[PDB]
RNA sequence: UUUAGAAGGAGAAGUCAUUUAAUAAGGCCACUGUUAAAAAGUGUACCGCCGGAUAGGCGG
């Protein structure tokens, strides 16, 4: 949860991650040239919970 | 009410968060526009009365929390995991999360609008400076704190401006294409995250950090970003990103 | 009040940097330094490990190609030198995010009780006595000669130490430079300052061409499982979070300690990963005593409230257990 | 105590550097010194592998580079020179990780009754022997004229050893210096002491000229094809692990010893690829010797004891899989 | 009011035994470095005395 100033006042907004965009980035970027970060560090256990 | 600019010199940052949604290395700018209002309210709590306009960064060293592969990638470390509340608290070993972590040697500029600015307005943010963190990231020490008005008295490095025309004009069907074809036809942009979407409505809802500010549900939108040189800027005022809400949105620009 | 908030977050008063190594030469210590670099190194060992029976006859006399990395001293200098800070921030200011109004002004009545009562000078004074017997160089004071160790506040430069003399057991209360830094700790936990800068340089003599043991890191990677080790800058170097570990090892308040007689570093179950047992389970974690400090208001000996504190300068996520 | 703890673990209390290597004159190996550098080779052999015989019937007359790299003395220097140092540390001060505290109790309590039974006498004479008849030249002490090798501790130099007339199969007990020595090692094993800061420079006459034997780099699959050896600040050397190997080739206490009548290094199962024959599969091995000596809490003739404190002097993984 | 708030990766190790890079040869031609100057700016400051103050004053 962060804060945003609109205006003279403050929003609260709590940020939810995209899991289809997470998906397709990795397959597009599977089938490309661009530098990239494989970041495995997920365990099974973990991705299964 | 005079308008001039303070640089704030050579901060180093460690152990920065560098993770988002499909980005690793530099973090949000909203991360550092938060990291302004948090000094511009933490100032006029000590009754100065000034507010910042725009924030501009210049990147001069980084380094990714890691090792790089004998292939040429990057793989990333991450700390040993404390005890992550909830279940499993008197568990020893805890579960592992994705994270990144980055160190910077960056410079701040900053305009501000207030009355009498003054070299006063420099000792009190001296003062107050070294109480904050930059995205998470302890500030470890900083060359010096000036008050500049041009662009001469400017020390060398790569300011971060939004370049949203060449995603614009790229070619492909949809946005994620267009961003990949940009960044295979070009190899001096990168992809930033700029601000947040909405997909939610407004209102209250329980659990909040305070539960009386407005709460909205939001999701970091990502466009493209790149680099140039100190002397290659024409105005002070083209390297300066600022706020900008609407109907929905809350993101950040260049303009 | 009935129980804690639903979003109640602190931060960390006691803020490090990362270590650096550097070597020198003993005699000529305060002159000039020298980077300490992190080489590759390959082994071929036996196949050393248990096995069930056909897996052990089978392999029994295989070779076994491993990699790793090592830091070593050169053969000209026998002192290594680490070099780091430290920043104390006030408790009262540490807070982040109290989602609870009556929490928060209890919170403020309690600590200030507290330092009305005491003025944090048992934890500043602890903590200081970690710093002088240099507990942060962990596997690097094994075998060593000479460990001396300086302080530097701002611009005053504080008399060395002499981590050597000092026990890694007991605590020592009478010593002048000791009480000197916990009075400014002490002053600065309790919000008199509003920041301070604490600047450390230890000097330990193990003989030349000797090893050193910087931190290891926590990597994952496929077809590649050798130790790799923190280079920081080109130099190596320990985590910040190693050095924090070590720095807040005071616990001497927990359930039997007179049986087993040694420190332990502050967690909310007093559980360390080297006993693998916690020291406080049930009921004396800090959930439950800081339950009956706030939610019943009731009073607690100060060894409780010395652990509470240590606690809530350490920092984390204290809210209340998340419902669905 | 019904098992091993999940995370039982040892450092060593043994700590050797990397050797260097230099090169001088045998008349004047106490003024000067030169360094020994290693140098590019490559050469243009023949394919004299085994084949089979259709592919030995078309290639059996080409030609093969190869690369490689070699460290040989110069013209005018005859003798090498080689510096290297010991770290001792308390046995009892080196167990690095452990989850149980009744384990620790006990083996803190079994190596008490060691040093008050043995005062770790034997391991020290053993080690100190292995210093003395420079097992650790390794291939470099076949066809040496005058080996020679002192020790030196703090600032007392000791006098110079003659290791060509120490055999390598037995080990000796009535040197003054090597008991004197081992009575210093002894003392820092069992906590009488702290540490012990030890060096050792060997001087090795072979003529002018000749070759020296330096150790070899580890190269796997995506490495580059070739030999390469082992650079220490641009000099050559050996690795820390070689000589450590060569000072702990002290175990005679194995099954069928006389049977074969000769040392073997300190392993977990006993292993020696010298002769390539395993030493201690079952009933000898180090798993199954502990676990007698803590958990049946039985006691054991003293040639055990030597054996499991020499490999609890080397340190490892003693881990259990989460009884 | 910052994808905010939190963190010990650690212990053990033998890389290695062999080798023939080897034969031949045309770098060639032509060419304008020259016009002006002050070592000179005092170019060095020594024998003595009262000084018993390593103070500070004076004779040629």
């Amino acid at each position: 949860q962060v804060f945003f100033p609109v205006g003279g006042s403050y929003h609260l907004l709590s940020i939810l991650p995209s899991t289809v965009l997470n998906y397709e980035v990795s397959d597009r970027l599977y089938r490309s040239k661009i530098p990239k970060i494989r970041l495995r560090l997920l365990s099974s256990n973990a991705a299964s919970t | 009410m005079m308008k001039g600019y303070i640089l704030l010199e050579k901060v180093n940052i460690e152990n920065a968060n560098a993770f988002n949604n499909i980005i690793v290395g530099i973090p949000a700018i909203t991360s550092f526009l938060g990291f302004a209002r948090a000094l511009e309210r933490k100032l006029n709590a000590k009754e100065i009365a000034i507010r910042i306009n725009g924030v501009g960064l210049e990147f001069h060293e980084y380094e990714l929390k890691g090792y790089k592969n004998k292939r040429g990638q990057y793989v990333t470390s991450c700390p040993l995991p404390g005890s992550i509340p909830g279940q499993n608290e008197k568990k020893l070993d805890a579960h592992i999360m994705n994270q990144a972590y980055i160190d910077l040697n960056m410079s701040f500029l900053l305009e501000v609008e207030g009355p009498h600015v003054d070299m006063s307005t420099c000792k009190s943010i001296k003062s107050t400076m070294e109480t904050l963190r930059i995205a998470g990231g302890i500030i470890r020490n900083y060359k010096k704190i000036r008050l500049i008005d041009t662009l001469a008295d400017i020390p060398y490095g790569y300011f971060l401006t939004l370049r949203q025309d060449n995603l614009n004009d790229a070619a492909g069907d949809d946005m994620l294409d267009k961003m990949i074809h940009a960044l295979q036809q070009e190899d001096t942009l990168v992809p930033i995250a700029v601000g947040f979407k909405a997909l939610s409505e407004v209102g209250h809802v329980e659990g909040q950090r305070d539960p009386e500010k407005d709460h909205c549900f939001v999701e970091s939108i990502f466009s493209l970003g790149g680099f140039e040189c100190s002397k290659i800027l024409e105005d002070i005022n083209s390297c300066l990103w600022r706020y900008k809400t609407e109907e929905g949105l809350y993101l950040c620009t260049i303009i | 009040l009935k129980s804690r908030p639903e979003n109640l977050s602190f931060a960390r008063c006691l803020n490090t940097t990362e270590a650096k190594f550097w070597q020198t030469d003993f005699l000529k210590r305060h002159t000039f330094k020298l980077p300490l670099l992190i080489t590759d190194k390959a082994v071929l060992a036996s196949k050393g490990h248990e096995m069930p029976p056909d897996k052990l006859e089978k392999e029994i006399m295989d070779p076994n190609p491993q990699k790793s990395q090592s830091c070593t001293l050169s053969t000209e200098c026998d002192t290594l030198r680490i070099d780091f800070g430290i920043k104390v921030l006030p408790v009262k200011e540490s807070m982040y995010s109290c989602s609870d109004y009556n929490y928060r002004t209890a919170i403020y009545q309690k600590i200030d009780e507290y330092i009305a009562e005491d003025g944090f000078l048992t934890l500043a004074k602890r903590y200081v006595n970690n710093i002088a017997n240099a507990r942060f160089l962990w596997r690097n004071r094994k075998g060593a000669e000479i460990i001396e160790t300086i302080v530097t506040i701002e611009d005053k430069e504080y008399p060395s130490f002499n981590s050597k003399s000092f026990n890694l057991d007991t605590f020592v209360e009478d010593n002048a430079t000791i009480n000197e830094i916990a009075q400014q700790i002490a002053d600065t936990f309790a919000g008199k300052r509003e920041y301070l800068n604490i600047y450390v340089t230890c000097f330990v003599k193990i003989g030349c061409a000797m090893e050193v043991y910087p931190s290891q890191e926590m990597t994952f990677d496929d077809d590649d499982k050798g130790k790799k080790l923190f280079k920081f800058e080109g130099s190596a170097g320990m985590h910040s979070q190693k050095i924090n570990n070590a720095l807040r090892t005071i616990d001497t308040w927990y359930p039997d300690y007179t049986t087993y007689e040694f420190p332990i570093p502050v967690e909310n179950y007093g559980a360390a990963r080297s006993i693998g047992i916690p020291f406080r389970p049930d009921t004396k974690s800090f959930y439950k005593l800081i339950d009956r400090m706030i939610l019943k208001n009731e009073d607690l000996p100060i060894e409780d409230k010395h652990y509470v504190m240590a606690i809530l300068i350490r920092g984390g996520m204290f809210s209340k257990k998340q419902e669905k």
